[PDB]
């Protein structure tokens, strides 16, 4: 007897502390003063009018349930409910050499965005009237690849300073995407430790002059901040985080993420040390597919995008089997019935991984791989409607997510692909134009067989309903006008269009022959 | 490496880990005690004669057969935490003097160190109790 902690460990170099007053705890008052179990009071020998002893911060083993306070840490359901609040968090650290031993001060700290964030060290220093947080001698950890940790010493910065910036960085970050923070952790003790300088807690609060729920403080004058409309805010007051190694992986981070994704290589810089803590918490939830139960909350305009997007599937389907006439269309990728041209002659085969249950009667279950099936369909034409796969048939229409471009629903993911949330967040692989090899791009144009009906305007691309006179027809006018403005919405919204090479423009027009 | 003088018992963690984080140490440690929490424990406890001043705050401790001596910095939650003092500059009251409980509420020194106000007329324990008022 008895057990120890060490948490705040006395890492002062100094024999024979402490006085009974100005003694944080009975397990340290010098054994002077200790007798039967208790302390007692020596005039003789005096407190010290003058000591610095640095207190660890390290072992900070925070379980808790107070009513009124949310638990900080969060199961892997919860974490996924809340995606992209997600932020890889590691920190780089130094140990005190001079004045004091024995515990780790937070030298560099990075996350899952690029940036790095080097701080001088300090620490929090007991004296005589109160507790100080302050600069401290430190040193590098040995090793020799630790090496380069050196520099970092000097350069920068101070803590009032990077706690700042910490937030705004998040801020601009998280502003659209979510209400709140989850740090994305691989061994999380050293990085709850580095949470002590710019985290406080509490019970939940909504921001100064806004709805949502705060993330922010300012110790400058006391407020309760918004991700969004928050600046010049010290501290983070309600962060939520999850420690990936807890769902029982074998080895060392670097191994369990080189296994699947290689786009990330290793600098030991936090950063692409935090990084790739997120790669694997990607995969290891979001490579496993599409788990619908799942709802998403949306902003913004994914709605628009959403109608937009079957809106020229639409189009697109039904046009290119008018002109090329197919006896029959395999349908890769759809786990519901649901034909996107509704009344067709043609042969509608459905094919999905997952087939939804009911309706499944219709379905084959397959997963299609170039390899093995550039055989198996040679007739009719196939569709992959957003199904991304192993590089596509000669026979095709096809819709993509480009990977490369950023907008607030999709997010990074691995290896080099993203992970896409309009709903039912899909991970798509990383965009390869090899894939398209034996397709050709899908050049815009408007097709609609109807009886025809501010300033009007003349479309060389298209088939309008009517093109012997101009010829603007105020119905396809409107209309043509109405379709381009959501196909170029889908375009912008990533997505990208290819086609069978055999496909031409002009076929539709025989359609309006008589 | 520890590497180190282990000041703290492990029943003391998550009330210490939390009041450290919060923005009121104040209320977190009244709520937690609340839930059910224990109160801190491990501070300092004086073998004292039990005769002399009832006051709270002493320059060498000065207990009733009533009250138990303690000392001043192990009752001081923000001494104990190792955050910053309300006081806001920058000092602990009772950190370097011995501070005095009724043996009742002695159960949880730190606590009672919050709660209540020592009165400036005959610097002793208001209500627990006070001639004055
Ligand atoms: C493709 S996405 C959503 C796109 C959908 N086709 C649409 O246009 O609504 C979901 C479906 O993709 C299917 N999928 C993904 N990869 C597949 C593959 N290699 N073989 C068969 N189906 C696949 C899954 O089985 C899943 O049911
Ligand atoms: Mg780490
Ligand atoms: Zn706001
Ligand atoms: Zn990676
Ligand atoms: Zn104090
Ligand atoms: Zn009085």
């Amino acid at each position: 007897a008895e057990n120890v902690t060490g948490l705040f460990k006395d890492c002062s170099k100094i024999i024979t502390g402490l006085h009974p007053t100005q003694a944080p705890t009975h397990l340290s008052v010098d054994i002077k003063f200790k007798t039967e179990g208790l302390c007692v009071d020596i005039p003789g020998i005096p407190k010290d009018m003058t000591y610095r002893r640095l207190i660890s911060m390290m072992g900070f083993k925070m379980n808790y349930q107070v009513n009124g306070y949310p638990n900080m840490f969060i199961t892997r359901e919860e974490a996924i409910r809340h995606v992209r609040a997600w932020i890889g968090f590691d920190v780089e650290g130094c140990h005190a050499t001079r004045d004091a031993v024995g515990t780790n001060l937070p030298l560099q700290l990075g996350f899952s965005t690029g940036v790095n964030l080097v701080a001088v060290p300090t620490g929090y220093v007991d004296t005589e009237n109160n507790t100080e947080f302050t600069r401290v001698n430190a040193k590098p950890p040995p090793g020799d690849q630790f090496k380069h940790l050196i520099p970092l010493m000097y350069k920068g910065l101070p803590w009032n300073v990077v706690r700042i910036k910490i937030v705004q960085m998040l801020s601009d970050t998280l502003k659209g995407l979510s209400d709140r923070v989850v740090f994305v952790l691989w061994a999380h003790g050293f990085e709850l430790t580095s949470m002590k300088y710019f985290v406080k807690i509490g019970p939940e609060r909504t921001c100064c002059l806004c709805d949502k729920r705060a993330t922010c403080f300012s110790t400058s004058s006391d407020t309760y901040a918004c991700w969004n409309h928050s600046v010049g805010f010290d501290y983070v007051y309600n962060p939520f985080m999850i420690d990936v190694q807890q769902w029982g992986f074998t080895g060392n981070l670097q191994s369990n993420h080189d296994q699947h994704c290689q786009v990330h290589g290793n600098a030991h810089v936090a950063s692409c040390d935090a990084i790739m803590t997120r790669c694997l918490a990607v995969h290891e939830c979001f490579v496993k597919r599409v788990d619908w139960s799942v709802e998403y909350p949306i902003i913004g305009d994914e709605l628009r995008v959403n109608s937009a997007c079957r809106k020229v599937q639409h189009m697109v389907v039904k046009s290119a089997l008018l002109a090329d006439k197919f006896p029959v269309l395999h349908d890769i990728g759809n786990p519901k019935a649901i034909k996107c041209v509704p009344q067709a002659e043609v042969e509608w085969k459905f094919y999905d991984a997952q087939p939804c249950s009911d309706k499944a009667y219709k379905i084959e279950e397959l997963f299609y791989s170039y390899a093995t099936h550039h055989d198996k369909f040679t007739d009719g034409v196939c569709l992959f409607w957003n199904c991304n796969v192993d590089r596509y048939p000669a026979n095709a229409i096809v819709c993509r997510f480009d990977t490369r471009v950023l907008s607030n629903l999709n997010l990074p993911g691995c290896d080099g692909g993203s992970l896409y949330v309009n709903k039912h967040a899909f991970h798509t692989p990383a965009f390869d134009k090899s894939a398209f090899t034996n397709l050709k791009q899908l050049p815009f144009f408007y097709y609609s067989d109807s009886p025809c009906e501010y300033v009007p305007l003349k479309s060389a691309t298209c088939i309008t309903r009517c093109n012997l006179g101009g010829a603007v027809c105020r119905h396809h006018a409107n209309e043509y006008r109405q379709y381009l403005d959501a196909y170029n919405m889908m375009i912008s919204a990533g997505f990208s269009l290819w086609i069978y090479k055999q496909f031409d423009t002009y076929n539709l027009w025989n359609t309006f022959t008589r | 490496g520890s590497a180190g003088n282990a000041t703290e018992v492990p029943a003391n963690s998550t009330v210490l880990s939390f009041c450290a984080f919060a923005v009121d140490p104040a209320k977190a440690y009244k709520d937690y005690l609340a839930s059910g929490g224990q109160p801190i424990t491990n501070c300092v406890k004086m073998l004292c004669t039990h005769t002399g001043t009832g006051q709270a705050i002493t320059v060498t401790p000065e207990a009733n057969m009533d009250q138990e001596s303690f000392g001043g910095a192990s009752c001081c939650l923000y001494c104990r935490c190792h955050i910053d003092h309300p006081n806001p500059k920058g000092f602990c009251d009772l950190k370097g003097k011995y501070v005095q409980i009724p043996t009742t509420c002695a159960n949880d020194p730190v606590g009672f160190t919050l709660r209540n106000t020592v009165c400036t007329v005959c610097g002793m324990w208001k209500g627990y109790g006070c001639s004055c008022d």
